[PDB]
């Protein structure tokens, strides 16, 4: 439905011009190698990574923190708001240390991703927009995760974890919670796109090198 | 030769600043940036 | 004998990726042994007008939806340097729904599309490649990062980049979470630190694109397989599909199937071949069907009657009404409900406008309204006829063509499934009064 | 559908209708009507001024 | 010499190259309907307003930003035209506040002049509306932010006219909104002139607010004394 989240900001004793951020010295030197991607004089285009990288060292993106990098690129700040509030990887509020996307479009949905939502839910006992208490979790739903073929699938800080059913996303979230990582990837002994039993193509093995080039090369 | 195993499991090990590492690492190989004259449009 | 007429059976050695899916090694040492990075010199010593030549004769089209011819189309900026670096961008946005193509070769094949960019770029004649790829994409970047490094310290781009004597640089870029950042001019505008908002044509990225210089955008898809037309021909390529429809191409099968997959395959394959031979066919049986979207939710959708025998590729689909788009082949059987997916698809399409024009941003949101008032039943039927009018004012009078993707799914629906939309409005008035 | 002498209505909760738009004052073919208008004290738009010339007035 | 003949409704004229299709239609003396452009500011494209339709063309052109090629017939009152400037007008007034009677804009209101002139005079819009939160940016320019119709002429102005770079877009899509994010005054010497150029009550004068209507102001052309530019 609607969004939910505002546009404007609002200063508070936790997220206001003063509230401490500043890159680490590797994050510096990161920052550098980004800057010099890019021709010379046209020094903003590092505003969509550096402020991603911001988000990676703090976890949010607090307006102290647009102001930084506003300020490292001699970029006029309203230009790093407009960034932050049109991307939408970009967090603006404190998420939890994990961030369940589940994806909810119509190739995803088709293959009963309302099932896997239930089953976050009602493991984490939180709803579609909130974070848990222990703020370790936070679940929203995602448009197309471009992983269709995998559907359904969630997206978890950089992971995908697919063809999902409720079993496996609980115990994802079980995995998750006693401190370890789980492997992404297919949860269905499919470890590709390939299909799911059979592999009715790319069987024999792959041509050699200048099998088929043309004469007179 | 064999077709049973998915190889690609490199990104299982990757952490939050392996993109960033890489780009750092890949600094070094770059030619030199082009230059259109200004610091900035705004200059 | 020349003028096939039955496509669709090719076999794996006429297959551009052969590690689709990732059973190989997708490293640099995997990649040489399938015949990767073979004769680069010699291609890059031919020049850009014999690259030029090979794309042309070969027919490729652009396979990032719109079908573009893609040798006259890199023709363009083969002009003489005017003082401006010249660029390459690769489109690895890979938004559209239904769509897995592009990740796979990212994710499996990333030296394809590394040499893919470097002939692209001496095409060209472009300075550097910057690799746009998605934000959500972590993995496969990372993946296609290794591989630009392990190229570098090969020597296989960079300074000289071979025993050529041709200077090229590969960057990745990497977006945060925006659909329309897939279009080549919002693209453009998110590599260059704005907001992703499409700029209006002309002028064409040829003349003022990335940085105000010209560039080519192009698909991923499009990319990679650039290098092997060169060693193979464009002759050999164009020797695949119907006149027009020349070459390969990447399949994503989902939705209600037996399997879904990915699968490379002859253009002009038909869709009930496609569909029951590597999807395993349709849940229910192929009597179970109900809709298929062919190309990903911007194609019109198209129902069983047109199913069983419609060619995937352009000018055929075109014939049908829908089109190809990303030919990412989405499938619905008799046992859901047409108009909630059309719903979906249009809240998407209203939760990825950019906002920056008039009828999209308006009128996007207006008919996601109307049509989660059709799901329910709540409207009339002198509503359907007034929604197909919203969506004419909305098509051809945007600046992007996500207008055209939101307004095409209603067309599909309204022209092929009328009649329950009109009994859902007269259900839900007979238990409403 | 009687018309007769002019009155200036209330919403329920006894706040004035009138928001000073100026249609009447702009209608009117007599030009009987003279109106001015300022913020009131809460920032409404209201009248400080509103007069009828019931002599100019053609009903 | 350089200058190509174009046709505006069958009529030759001769224009400079690179000269847009509504300058040469405002050449034989026809205004093009516009929000967003201003012949003063860079060209935008958004609004839409100015579609027409080019002879043997299938696909409106924006007038304010397309240049005009030789041989070209532009068409400001053909029946694509004219769909194309109803459907704009539509989609402009469907989130648009009921608020003439209280907008200061009212009888001075380039929505509703050409709504009167180019739209149509129903609606079919039968859903709820989009109502957004106002902005405060200071004691001269009054902000209703309801009324934006997103042209995105103050944003314009501010970074080139005046040289801030203080307004902004925020959001996207219908939610997108014209401000500046945090509670900051747009406070300049040029500043004012914002309330000119927003062709809506989005922007309006807060010391002039409810005072007067336009059709009862008296107009006496005159000059400053406020400084030596006169
Ligand atoms: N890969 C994905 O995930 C997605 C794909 N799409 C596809 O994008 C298609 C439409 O996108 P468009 O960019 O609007 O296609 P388009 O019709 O505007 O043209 C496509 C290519 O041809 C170039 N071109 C066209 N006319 C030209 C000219 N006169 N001069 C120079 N260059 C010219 C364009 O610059 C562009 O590169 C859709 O059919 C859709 O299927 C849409 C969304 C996502
Ligand atoms: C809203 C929108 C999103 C798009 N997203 C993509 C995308 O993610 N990947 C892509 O290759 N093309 C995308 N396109 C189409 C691009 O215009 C296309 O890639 C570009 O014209 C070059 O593609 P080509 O190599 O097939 O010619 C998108 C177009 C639109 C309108
Ligand atoms: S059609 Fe939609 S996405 Fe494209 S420019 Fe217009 S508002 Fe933005
Ligand atoms: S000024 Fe006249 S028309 Fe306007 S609200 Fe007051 S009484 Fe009614
Ligand atoms: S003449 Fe009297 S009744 Fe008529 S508009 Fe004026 S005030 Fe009203
Ligand atoms: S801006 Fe114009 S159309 Fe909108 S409320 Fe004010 S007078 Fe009416
Ligand atoms: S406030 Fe006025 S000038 Fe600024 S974007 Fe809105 S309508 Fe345009
Ligand atoms: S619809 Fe779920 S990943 Fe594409
Ligand atoms: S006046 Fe041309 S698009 Fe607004
Ligand atoms: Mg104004």
């Amino acid at each position: 439905g609607a969004g939910g989240a505002l546009f404007v900001h609002r200063d508070t004793p936790e997220n206001n011009p003063d509230t401490p951020f500043d890159f680490t010295p590797e994050n510096y030197k990161r920052i550098e190698a980004i800057v010099k991607n890019y021709p010379e004089g046209h020094k903003a285009a590092a505003v969509l990574p550096v402020l991603d990288l911001a988000q990676r060292q703090n976890g949010w993106l607090p307006i102290s923190a647009m102001n930084k990098v506003a300020e490292i690129l001699q970029v006029p700040p309203m230009r790093v708001y407009e960034v932050a509030t049109f991307y939408t990887m970009y967090n603006r509020k404190p998420v939890g240390k994990y961030h369940i996307q589940v994806c909810t479009t119509t190739p995803c949905m088709l293959r009963n991703s309302d099932s896997i939502l239930e089953a976050i839910q009602k493991k984490l006992g939180i709803k579609v927009g909130e974070t848990t208490p222990d703020k370790l979790f936070t679940l929203i739903e995602v448009e197309c995760l471009g992983a269709c073929v995998n559907a359904p699938m969630v997206q978890i800080n950089d992971n995908y974890y697919e063809d999902l059913t409720p079993k496996d996303i609980e115990e994802i979230i079980d995995e998750l919670k006693a401190g370890k990582i789980p492997k992404p990837g297919p949860r269905s002994g499919r470890f590709s796109c390939e299909p799911a039993g059979g592999l009715t193509s790319l069987t024999e093995p792959p041509k050699g090198p200048g099998f088929g080039v043309q004469a007179g090369l | 030769f064999d077709n049973s195993t998915y190889r690609n499991l490199q990104h299982h090990e990757y952490s939050t600043y392996t993109f960033l590492d890489l780009n750092v690492e890949l600094s070094k190989f770059r030619m030199p940036q082009p230059s259109s004259g200004r610091q900035s449009p705004r200059h | 004998a020349p003028k096939k007429t039955s496509f669709g059976s090719l076999k794996d050695e006429d297959r551009i990726f052969t590690n689709l899916y990732g059973r190989h090694d997708w490293r640099l040492k995997g990649a040489q042994s399938r015949g990767d990075w073979y004769k680069t010199k010699e291609i890059l010593l031919k020049g850009p007008d014999w690259i030029l030549g090979e794309v042309k004769t070969s027919g490729l089209r652009g396979r990032g939806g719109a079908g573009f011819p893609t040798g006259l189309k890199w023709s363009f900026m083969n002009k003489p340097s005017d003082g401006r670096p010249k660029y390459l961008v690769v489109n690895a946005d890979e938004g559209e729904p239904g769509t897995c193509k592009d990740r796979e070769i990212i994710r499996h094949d990333p030296h394809k599309l590394v040499e893919g960019c470097l002939v692209g770029g001496r095409a060209m004649g472009a300075r550097a490649a910057y690799i746009y790829i998605r934000g959500e994409f972590y993995n496969e970047a990372s993946n296609l990062q290794v591989a630009i490094r392990e190229a570098y310290e090969a020597g296989l781009i960079g300074k000289n980049a071979c025993g050529s004597g041709y200077d090229f640089d590969v960057f990745v870029v990497r977006g945060a979470g925006a659909y329309i950042c897939g279009e080549e001019t919002a693209l453009i505008e998110s590599i260059e630190g704005k907001q992703g908002k499409p700029r209006l044509k002309p002028p064409f990225p040829a003349d003022v694109g990335v940085f105000g210089c010209p560039t080519t955008v192009a698909n991923v898809e499009t990319v990679a397989v650039s290098p092997t037309i060169c060693r193979r021909g464009g002759a050999w390529f164009a020797s695949f599909g119907r006149e027009r429809n020349s070459g390969t191409k990447l399949f994503n099968i989902s939705g209600h199937v037996n399997h879904p997959c990915t699968v490379e395959e002859e253009m002009s394959v038909p869709l009930k071949e496609l569909i029951e031979k590597h999807a395993g066919g349709v849940i229910g049986g192929w009597d179970n069907l109900l809709a298929v979207i062919p190309g990903g939710s911007s194609t019109p959708l198209i129902p069983k009657s047109v199913c069983e025998t419609v060619l995937m590729d352009f000018d055929a689909l075109v014939q049908a009404q829908t089109g190809l788009g990303t030919a990412a082949v989405i499938v619905m059987d008799r046992s859901t409900d047409i108009v909630k997916a059309i719903a979906r698809l249009i809240e998407f399409y209203k939760h990825e406008s950019c906002g920056q024009c008039t009828p999209c941003r308006e009128g996007v949101d207006w008919m996601n309204k109307v049509m989660a008032r059709f799901v329910k039943g709540d409207a009339r039927p002198a509503e359907i006829d007034s929604l197909w009018e919203i969506s004419k004012q909305i098509e051809g009078h945007t600046i992007c063509a996500l207008g055209d993707g939101a307004a095409w799914p209603v067309q599909g629906l309204i022209r092929h499934f009328r009649p329950e939309l009109e009994e859902r409005m007269q259900q839900f008035a007979l238990q409403h009064q | 559908r009687f018309r007769g002498e002019h009155a200036l209505r209330r919403y329920p909760s006894g706040e004035e209708r009138c928001i000073a738009c100026k249609l009447c004052e702009a209608v009117c073919p007599a030009q009987a009507i003279t109106i001015e208008a300022e913020p009131r004290a809460d920032g409404s738009r209201r009248t400080t001024r509103y007069d009828i010339d019931m002599t100019k007035c053609i009903y | 010499s350089n200058l190509i003949e174009v046709f505006v409704d069958g009529q030759s004229v001769m224009v400079e190259p690179g000269t847009t299709v509504l300058q040469a239609c405002e050449k034989v003396g026809m205004q093009i309907p516009r929000f967003c452009y201003h012949e003063r500011l860079s060209v935008a494209g958004n609004c839409r307003m100015c579609l027409v339709e080019i002879e043997k063309a299938p696909k409106v052109v924006a007038a304010c930003a397309m240049p005009v090629m030789k041989g070209w017939n532009i068409l400001t009152n053909s029946e694509k035209s004219k769909k194309a400037r109803e459907g704009v007008m539509e989609f402009l007034l469907a989130n648009h506040p009921l608020d003439c009677p209280i907008c200061d804009q009212g009888g001075e209101c380039d929505l509703q002049d050409q709504s009167m002139m180019f739209g149509s005079d129903r609606s079919r819009f039968l859903e709820g509306k989009r109502a957004v939160e106002d902005k405060n940016i200071g004691p001269l320019v009054k902000t209703i932010m309801t009324r934006c119709i997103q042209c995105t002429r103050c944003i314009r102005f501010a970074s080139e006219i005046a040289g801030v770079d203080d307004l902004g877009t925020t959001g996207r899509g219908n939610d997108m909104q014209v401000g500046t994010y945090i509670e900051k005054m747009f406070m300049s010497e040029l500043s004012g002139n914002i309330i000119d150029i927003c062709p809506v009550g989005a922007l309006t004068s807060k010391p002039y607010a409810f005072t007067a209507r336009p059709w009862e102001t008296r107009k006496t052309e005159s000059i400053d004394v406020m400084d030596a530019v006169g």
